[PDB]
RNA sequence: ACGACCAGGGCUACACACGUGCUACAAUGGCGCAUACAAAGAGAAGCGACCUCGCGAGAGCAAGCGGACCUCAUAAAGUGCGUCGUAGUCCGGAUUGGAGUCUGCAACUCGACUCCAUGAAGUCGGAAUCGCUAGUAAUCGUGGAUCAGAAUGCCACGGUG
RNA sequence: GGGUGAUUAGCUCAGCUGGGAGAGCACCUCCCUACAAGGAGGGGGUCGGCGGUUCGAUCCCGUCAUCACCCACCA
RNA sequence: UCCUCCUAAAGAGUAACGGAGGAGCACGAAGGUUGGCUAAUCCUGGUCGGACAUCAGGAGGUUAGUGCAAUGGCAUAAGCC
C-alpha cells in the first residue's frame, strides 16, 4: 500500500498509477513513462523493476498538492476579500459553476442522515 | 471568453472616456445595463449602477478589469 | 558529513565585523536540538512507543529512549512521569548528521514551501522550522507508508539576541530567505 | 395605468424530500481494433462529398440534389482477438481550473461543442412498487419537430429476442 | 428560620472504587393510504453556576442558584 | 477516642456548645544502602487539531515533592532513580 504516492490502492494499472495524489493528469499519467521507456501495462504493487521509483523527481518539479491548489486558486487572487461572485463562493464552502441546490446537494456539505 | 486586443464599448461611453478625469468635477455615468464590463480604457471614470432599486456608484480599479457589472450590482441573489 | 564541517569554518567565525565583543571566544554555538513525537490516539496503552521510536532511529543516529510526562496531559490516566512521547533529543556531531537527511534525502511528503524568514524572533535567536511529519525516507523497497508520524523542531543556542542567532542560523542548508 | 416603446431584471433563487429521465456498482462485463445483418426520415442563407487546415469543436476550396439522383451516413448491440479478475477497479466521473470552437448587438449569471489537467461518491441497495400475453417484456442503435445559438423532455424506425 | 434529595436526549431516567454518555416513550424523515393506526429509517446532549482535592470530578468536598418535599419541634 | 493551629500572658501546663479542620487506611514499595539527579508558577512560541493538550527558551525560588488531610524541616535531600 502507498507506494506510488499519498493514496492506498495495493495493484493499480500502470498508465494512471499517479493520478489522486495530486500531481498528475490522465494523459501525463502516460505521458511521463515514455519518456523514460516505462511499460504501459500491466499493474504495479510494488518498487520492483523501476517501474515507479524512477519517478519520484518527475513529479515533483510542477505544481503538486498545495502548490497545484495555489495555481488553481489564482482565479481568486483579486477576490481575497473582494465577494464579487467567485470571491465569496470560495471565502465558504459554495457552487461557482451553478447548483440545483433544491436536490443534488449532500456533496456540497455532508451526507444524509 | 475570447475577448481580446481591444475594449468593447459604445460610443456613447467614448464620448465620455476622453473626458474621464474630469470625476472630481463631473458626476458618476448613470446605467441601466449590467451585462457591460469594465476596461482599463475606463479607468478613471465614475459610474453608478442600478441594483433594480436605486442607482450607487461602484468603486472601479485596474485591479478588477475583466468583470461585469453584474458582479458589482449582484445578479440573482443568492448569498 | 560535511555541514558540521561547515559549521567549523565558515559560520560565526568572523562575526566580530558585525557584532561587538570583549572576547571572540562570545561569538554563538549552537547547545542542542530537542526534537518531539507525539503518541496521538495511542496515548491510553501507549505499548507501540518503543516501536514508534524505532523507527524515528531510522533516521536519527541516536539509541531510542522514551519521553516521560510533566504536569499530566489532559484526563487520559497520565501520572507523575508516565511514558508518553519521543524527543531523542540531539547534540554534537548527531545535529548535524540529521540535516544532511533532512530534505535532502527525505523529500516525498513536503509542503509547498520556498523560504522560512530570518527576521523571526524569541529573544535569544532561537530558530524553528515546521515540518508536521517525519517526510519519509527512500528504500529500495517500501511498504512504509501507513501514517509516517509527526515531528517538531526548535535549536537551542548559546546567542542573546535574534539577530545575534541570525548569523548563527547560517549552520544549514534548509531554505531560509533574508 | 399594471400599458409598451427603449436600456435592463426575474421566471435554471432552496430551511427537504419524492416522482420522472439516466449511468455505473460490471465478468452473462467494458474498452480498443477488425467485421456480419438495417429500417425510417430530413436536406437551396439546407445536407455538404473529395481535398485541405485546426489535437478537435470548427473553418476553407467546392460536386450534386429539391427527390428512388447527391449528401447527413460504413447503424450499434452481435461475433472474433487482446485485457481486466473485489481492486472503492482500465471502471465511473459530481465537484473544478485553464485553453480553444460557435451563435449573437451581447453569453459571466441561467448556452452549446471541443481538448487538456484535477478529482469525491458508487461493492448492491428499508418499509415498498411497476410493465408486457409475442415479434410483445427485454435492450442497443438511427432519425424528426421546435430554432440566432443549446435538450437527456416530445414524436418516429430498425437489430437480437 | 432548620432540613432531605435531585439538576444528563423534548419527557421518564440509567450510568460512583473517580475513566471523555445510554435505553424507553415521543419526535423527525420516509413507506402503506388522506389523517388515526400499521411499518420502516434517523437524530442531537451547556450530563445547574463558581471554587477546592485529583492525573482525570456532573460524578469526591465546599458554596450559591433552582425545584419538589419534610418541618417550625417543651412549658 | 485519637490528632492540629490561633486565642493562650517571651519558664511551663491551660477554660469556653471560643476562631477553625482531620484520622479509623495503605505501602515489598515510598522500605536498607552506595552513587547519580533536581521544582512550582508566571511568560513567549506552538502542529496536521483540539471541550482538556507538545517541549523548549525568559522570569523566579528552601513557593514543587514526601501514599493520604495539616504544618514545618528538607538538596547531606528524609524529594526520584
Amino acid at each position: 500500500a502507498r507506494i506510488a504516492g499519498i493514496n492506498i490502492p495495493d495493484h493499480k494499472h500502470a498508465v494512471i498509477a499517479l493520478t489522486s495524489i495530486y500531481g498528475v493528469g490522465k494523459t501525463r499519467s502516460k505521458a511521463i513513462l515514455a519518456a523514460a521507456g516505462i511499460a504501459e501495462d500491466v499493474k504495479i504493487s510494488e518498487l520492483s523493476e523501476g517501474q515507479i521509483d524512477t519517478l519520484r523527481d518527475e513529479v515533483a518539479k510542477f505544481v503538486v498538492e498545495g502548490d497545484l491548489r495555489r495555481e488553481i486558486s489564482m482565479s481568486i487572487k483579486r477576490l481575497m476579500d473582494l465577494g464579487c461572485y467567485r470571491g465569496l463562493r470560495h471565502r465558504r464552502g459554495l457552487p461557482v459553476r451553478g447548483q440545483r441546490t433544491k436536490t443534488n446537494a449532500r456533496t456540497r456539505k455532508g451526507p444524509r442522515k | 471568453r475570447s475577448l481580446k486586443k481591444g475594449p468593447f464599448i459604445d460610443l456613447h461611453l467614448l464620448k465620455k472616456v476622453e473626458k474621464a478625469v474630469e470625476s472630481g468635477d463631473k458626476k458618476p455615468l448613470r446605467t441601466w445595463s449590467r451585462r457591460s464590463t469594465i476596461f482599463p480604457n475606463m479607468i478613471g471614470l465614475t459610474i453608478a449602477v442600478h441594483n433594480g432599486r436605486q442607482h450607487v456608484p461602484v468603486f472601479v480599479t485596474d485591479e478588477m478589469v475583466g468583470h461585469k457589472l453584474g458582479e458589482f450590482a449582484p445578479t440573482r441573489t443568492y448569498r | 558529513a560535511k555541514l558540521h564541517d561547515y559549521y567549523k569554518d565558515e559560520v560565526v567565525k568572523k562575526l566580530m565585523t558585525e557584532f561587538n565583543y570583549n572576547s571572540v571566544m562570545q561569538v554563538p554555538r549552537v547547545e542542542k536540538i530537542t526534537l518531539n513525537m507525539g503518541v496521538g490516539e495511542a496515548i491510553a496503552d501507549k505499548k507501540l512507543l518503543d516501536n514508534a521510536a524505532a523507527d524515528l532511529a531510522a533516521i536519527s543516529g541516536q539509541k531510542p529512549l522514551i519521553t516521560k510526562a510533566r504536569k499530566s496531559v489532559a484526563g487520559f490516566k497520565i501520572r507523575q512521569g508516565y511514558p508518553i512521547g519521543c524527543k531523542v533529543t540531539l547534540r554534537g556531531e548527531r545535529m548535524w548528521e540529521f540535516f544532511e537527511r533532512l530534505i535532502t534525502i527525505a523529500v516525498p511528503r513536503i509542503r509547498d514551501f520556498r523560504g522560512l524568514s530570518a527576521k523571526s524572533f524569541d529573544g535569544r535567536g532561537n530558530y524553528s522550522m515546521g515540518v508536521r511529519e517525519q517526510i519519509i525516507f527512500p528504500e529500495i523497497d517500501y511498504d512504509k507508508v501507513d501514517r509516517v508520524r509527526g515531528l517538531d523542531i526548535t535549536i537551542t543556542t548559546t546567542a542573546k539576541s535574534d539577530e545575534e542567532g541570525r548569523a548563527l542560523l547560517a549552520a544549514f542548508d534548509f531554505p531560509f530567505r533574508k
